[PDB]
């Protein structure tokens, strides 16, 4: 309401003596808008790895380089129920809000 | 004026505040689900409760070490005042000290101690002069072609006659041979004046 | 600890009054330093003004009396002492544009102010301390030790200096016959002081180490923010954007306890240093009354 | 939010020269203060928004409720508050105008009227400026002013003039010094566990943290008894004052112990004993004192239930009074001879 | 990006005042140099002589090998079971 009530709450008392007697608070200017500036791109060939007839061998595991795309991981959820979807560095619901 | 003993009052207030803030730390939730140990044991299993209790133990241990650390620092401040009061007791009450502003402001005569809760009060009786007067002075006196200096006083003049008196009090007396001493001629002193000396 | 984080500062309140205890300790030191300077320079209540400079028996106090030829009204000796010690942050007002841009310079003050570390300016400015110094100086040269015990009693300096020899055990006739010799040795000694302070910059190392330890304590406190106290990263915004709130609370709790331990370590060292400064302040206050306001046999 | 890096700051478009493989720049504290825009190849610095502390100069609550606001390290001519109902919420209270703004080297002060007169510093603010609640502006409000160092005095120094006093004044001053503090002991298992069976088993695995804190508290307790001993027990003979006679005209009735009241202390010590109110003297408290009637401000019961108890001092108030009377009766009947 | 700061890092670097080998190849029949957790290659020629390197364990078709060759307009980097001869060179 007013600085008097603020310093009363800070001192945890209804009576305040003469002087500052404490530091009231700290001024912090908040935000007024949002600026999401990620890059500009085309979709990701996730069908080349998930919608594939036959994979490779274990000793000959194929590595697919991914770059210059908007990786929409939501297209993977509508597939068959996976046995184990475990991320060791992030949360599975946070991939869509990050860059790589 | 009730604010005269603020020094002793702040001592018992800081200790009472340190104890009160220590009790409120028990209601804190140092990353645990609750601040009561009985609730954690009743809600969670012993395998999981050890994680929650460990957070409370480290949180309360840090609170105790913070309290003990501040108490050790305050103990050094009290001992510093205690050693000062002990020295001030022997130098002001058990004797007369020439140290300026130590046993009170002014020329210290004697001190009287008074007992106080968690402290001590000294009654410093000091000598304070007042209603001084301006006089004309001279370094020495030249009567028999020789400079005469004051033995324990100072040469003053009321306008026409010269006298000798002590510093801390105006007690003018005639300049005689027993109150002054001769040392050298009258050509070395700068502001030496001519005046008769009584024998 | 948080740095404008919304998810943060909600678990920090669950630790109790750790923020309030560290706040009262710092404010306790702040009001203590103002008391230390007050008990040393404000021992007298009358601001004595020096009369027009006349023949003080041959003694030249021009090096210690305040010189109106330069601002702040301080002596040339105090001008030198003010230039030897370089304050890292005087606590005065700094414009907001001073930190924006031109950050290539060694402006570590902007880095610590952005994390809540700010220096408060002292209560008594350098001008007021100079007036207290001139008041104590003008009093002892025109009244001796009389103004310390009571009212200021004017007395010629050659006669005052004569009773100085009477205290140590020297008759008054020794000074009155060698007044020119004492005046020359006094002026030659004062001139040697300003030459030693201007040639040897390591004379004020005691006062220089004070501002250096405080500046270093603040610099090492900022570097603790870059530490990873068992977490995956040192930035709270990165942990929230990478992990889920259920898992992020474990990582944030490690950073909170790590930064709280850093703050308590800083406050503890400040309380110890404050005891050392107060011990020197009480020594300087006693040395002020016993050496300047009078003659001590110690 | 450029590439997942969230936060709060202001873009300034600095002139930092980033390399093609460099996009983010961090300061000493590893806080990213400069970033490269993902779309445009320009460089933008990330500087935090307006930040600073605020202090509220408050007079006595029993006097008035008008308070002043000080913004530490903030200039009055850049941003006093500058918000409209959709901005910072640490303080939902704004003072805009009213000739109360004043620029000091410590910060911007709002709520005080600066005057050219100089008075004694009542409420210290900083940079030689102090505030006080004066009633000479008649209305009363908070005013700001420069502290007065003292009355201006000029000594009439002359090469042949000296001042010698003609009378004197016997002045008595008081000096109060703390000698001891409250001796407290803390129970480790009672404060941390609180009669929990599962607890105190993992606490023993931490080591001697309980024993170290216990020796530190007992070290303070034996220290406070030594402090009082070295101050009041400097003499070994308990000197008794003779029957009160004509001490040359000096009346010591105010400092000599009076047998008319218990504890055998002087009326001055009776006043001093009433000024300081001890929160807990460490004496014995009945168990029934805490059971029931808890509505009173009995915080001693709350801390004793958690292992926080105060220990009573070794020398009681009666013995300290006898030491004071012994030192007093000695100096008035023997001077400084009994000390040596 | 860092400016006007002193940063400490722990990684694979070249020790100062270390004895490095200077090759003047001219003479062929030089065995391959070992790859001890990283190599520092430096040369001051201006006739485009050195324009590629090879990397591998045994430098034969039995194991993998890295072939890096720099042409006047493009660069080719391939990982294949190359059968390196005793003195490989570009024609």
């Amino acid at each position: 309401l007013d600085p008097l009530s603020e310093t009363k709450c800070t001192l945890k008392s209804f009576t305040v003596e003469k002087g500052i007697y404490q530091t009231s608070n700290f001024r912090v200017q908040p935000t007024e808008s949002i600026v999401r500036f990620p890059n500009i791109t085309n979709l990701c060939p996730f069908h080349e790895v998930f919608n594939a007839t036959t994979f490779a061998s274990v000793y000959a595991w194929n590595r697919k380089r991914i770059s210059n795309c908007v990786a929409d991981y939501s297209v993977i959820y509508n597939f068959a129920p996976f046995f184990a979807f475990k991320c060791y560095g992030v949360s599975p619901t946070k991939l869509n809000d990050l860059c790589f | 004026t009730p604010s005269a003993l603020g020094k002793l009052q702040d001592v018992v207030n800081h200790n009472a505040q340190a104890l009160n803030t220590l009790v409120k730390q028990l209601s804190s939730k140092f990353g645990a689900i609750s601040s009561v140990l009985n609730d954690i044991l009743s809600r969670l299993d012993p395998p999981e409760a050890e994680v929650q209790i460990d957070r409370l133990i480290t949180g309360r241990l840090q609170s105790l070490q913070t309290y003990v650390t501040q108490q050790l620092i305050r103990a050094a401040e009290i001992r510093a005042s205690a050693n000062l009061a002990a020295t001030k007791m022997s130098e002001c009450v058990l004797g007369q000290s020439k140290r300026v502003d130590f046993c009170g402001k002014g020329y210290h005569l004697m001190s009287f101690p008074q007992s106080a809760p968690h402290g001590v009060v000294f009654l410093h009786v000091t000598y304070v002069p007042a209603q001084e007067k301006n006089f004309t002075t001279a370094p020495a006196i030249c009567h028999d072609g020789k400079a005469h200096f004051p033995r324990e006083g100072v040469f003053v003049s009321n306008g026409t006659h010269w006298f000798v008196t002590q510093r801390n009090f105006y007690e003018p007396q005639i300049i005689t041979t027993d109150n002054t001493f001769v040392s050298g001629n009258c050509d070395v002193v700068i502001g030496i004046v001519n005046n008769t000396v009584y024998d | 600890i948080c740095g404008d984080s919304t998810e943060c500062s909600n678990l920090l309140l669950q630790y109790g009054s750790f923020c309030t205890q560290l706040k009262r300790a710092l404010t306790g030191i702040a009001v203590e330093q103002d008391k230390n300077t007050q008990e040393v320079f404000a021992q007298v209540k009358q601001i004595y003004k020096t009369p027009p400079i006349k023949y003080f028996g041959g003694f030249n106090f021009s090096q210690i009396l305040p010189d109106p030829s330069k601002p702040s009204k301080r002596s040339p000796i105090e001008d030198l002492l003010f230039n030897k010690v370089t304050l890292a942050d005087a606590g005065f007002i700094k414009q907001y544009g001073d930190c924006l841009g031109d950050i290539a310079a060694r402006d570590l003050i902007c880095a610590q102010k952005f994390n809540g570390l700010t220096v408060l300016p002292p209560l008594l400015t350098d001008e007021m301390i100079a007036q207290y110094t001139s008041a104590l100086l003008a009093g002892t040269i025109t009244s001796g030790w009389t103004f310390g015990a009571g009212p200021a009693l004017q007395i010629p300096f050659p006669m005052q200096m004569a009773y100085r020899f009477n205290g140590i055990g020297v008759t008054q006739n020794v000074l009155y016959e060698n007044q020119k010799l004492i005046a020359n040795q006094f002026n030659s000694a004062i001139g040697k002081i300003q030459d030693s302070l201007s040639s040897t910059p390591s004379a004020l190392g005691k006062l220089q180490d004070v501002v250096n330890h405080n500046a270093q304590a603040l610099n090492t406190l900022v570097k603790q923010l870059s530490s990873k106290f068992g977490a995956i990263s040192s930035v709270l915004n990165d942990i929230l954007s990478r992990l889920d709130p259920p898992e992020a609370e474990v990582q944030i709790d490690r950073l909170i306890t790590g930064r709280l331990q850093s703050l308590q370590t800083y406050v503890t060292q400040q309380l110890i240093r404050a005891a050392e400064i107060r011990a020197s302040a009480n020594l300087a206050a006693t040395k002020m009354s016993e050496c300047v306001l009078g003659q001590s046999k110690r | 939010n450029f590439n997942g890096l969230t936060g709060t700051g202001v873009l300034t478009e600095s002139n930092k020269k980033f390399l093609p493989f460099q996009q983010f720049g961090r300061d000493i504290a590893d806080t990213t203060d400069a970033v490269r825009d993902p779309q445009t190849l320009e460089i933008l610095d990330i500087t935090p928004c307006s930040f600073g502390g605020v202090s509220v100069i408050t007079p006595g609550t029993n006097t008035s409720n008008q308070v002043a606001v000080l913004y530490q390290g903030v200039n009055c001519t850049e941003v006093p508050v500058a918000i409209h109902a959709d901005q910072l919420t640490p303080t939902w209270r704004v003072y805009s105008t009213g000739s109360n703004v004043f620029q000091t080297r410590a910060g911007c002060l709002i709520g005080a009227e600066y005057v050219n007169n100089s008075y004694e510093c009542d409420i210290p603010i900083g940079a030689g400026i102090c505030a006080s609640y004066q009633t000479q502006t008649a209305s009363q409000s908070i005013i700001a002013y420069t502290m007065s160092l003292g009355a201006e005095n000029s000594v009439a120094y002359s090469n042949n003039s000296i001042a010698i006093p003609t009378n004197f004044t016997i002045s008595v001053t008081t000096e109060i010094l703390p000698v001891s503090m409250t001796k407290t002991s803390v129970d480790c298992t009672m404060y941390i566990c609180g009669d929990s069976t599962e607890c105190s088993n993992l606490l023993l695995q931490y080591g001697s943290f309980c024993t170290q804190l216990k020796r530190a508290l007992t070290g303070i307790a034996v220290e406070q008894d030594k402090n009082t001993q070295e101050v009041f027990a400097q003499v070994k003979q308990i000197y008794k004052t003779p029957p009160i006679k004509y001490f040359g005209g000096f009346n010591f009735s105010q400092i000599l112990p009076d047998p008319s009241k218990p504890s055998k202390r002087s009326p001055i010590e009776d006043l001093l004993f009433n000024k300081v109110t001890l929160a807990d003297a460490g004496f014995i408290k009945q168990y029934g004192d805490c059971l029931g009637d808890i509505a009173a401000r009995d915080l001693i019961c709350a801390q004793k239930f958690n292992g926080l108890t105060v220990l009573p001092p070794l020398l009681t108030d009666e013995m300290i009074a006898q030491y004071t009377s012994a030192l007093l009766a000695g100096t008035i009947t023997s001077g400084w001879t009994f000390g040596a | 990006f860092r400016s006007s700061v002193l940063h400490s890092t722990h990684d694979l670097f070249l020790p100062f005042f270390s004895n490095v080998t200077w090759f003047h190849a001219k003479r062929f029949d030089n065995p391959a140099l070992p790859f001890n957790d990283g190599v520092y290659f430096a040369s001051t020629e201006k006739s485009n002589i050195i324009r590629g390197w090879i990397f591998g364990t045994t430098l034969d078709s039995k194991t993998q090998s890295l072939l890096i060759v720099n042409n006047a307009t493009n660069v080719v980097i391939k990982v294949c079971e190359f059968q390196f001869c005793n003195d490989p060179f570009l024609d």
